[PDB]
């Protein structure tokens, strides 16, 4: 009980902070953007809203077209 | 030797009569011109809404 309510005033303690932990970490934010650089080469690289609309023509057109038609 | 005679001219009229009917059945050759047409022009249509679809599920 008493280990858990120190934990719990700590984890309070934490939550006074205004934003971010309180230890920012000089290689946390290096981390995080060397893990989002992999992710967007992973997944590829995508725009916030872009949604391309081009429409290619009739490929590889078969017809009757020939000397004896 | 007329008998022979005979024969040749009956050999002449069933040709031509058994040619007549292939000449009727001409329209197939048409029909399987339209129809390869049309599908072949309707398959490309229907990849466009697949491809829209999958392009914007993956931003998201």
């Amino acid at each position: 009980q008493k280990l858990f309510v120190d934990k719990i005033r700590e984890y309070r303690t934490k939550r006074q902070t205004s934003g971010g932990p309180v230890d920012a970490g000089p290689e946390y934010q290096q981390d995080l953007d060397r893990e989002l650089f992999k992710l967007k080469q992973m997944y590829g690289k995508a725009d916030m809203n872009t949604f391309p609309n081009f429409t290619f023509e009739d490929p590889k057109f078969e017809a009757v077209e020939k000397p004896q038609s | 030797v007329k008998q022979a005679s005979i024969k040749q001219i009956q050999d002449a009229i069933d040709l031509e009569k058994s040619q007549q009917a292939l000449v009727q059945k001409r329209h197939y050759l048409f029909d399987v011109q339209r129809n390869n047409i049309a599908m072949a022009l309707e398959v490309t249509y229907r990849e466009r809404l697949h491809r829209v679809y999958k392009e914007i599920k993956n931003r998201l």
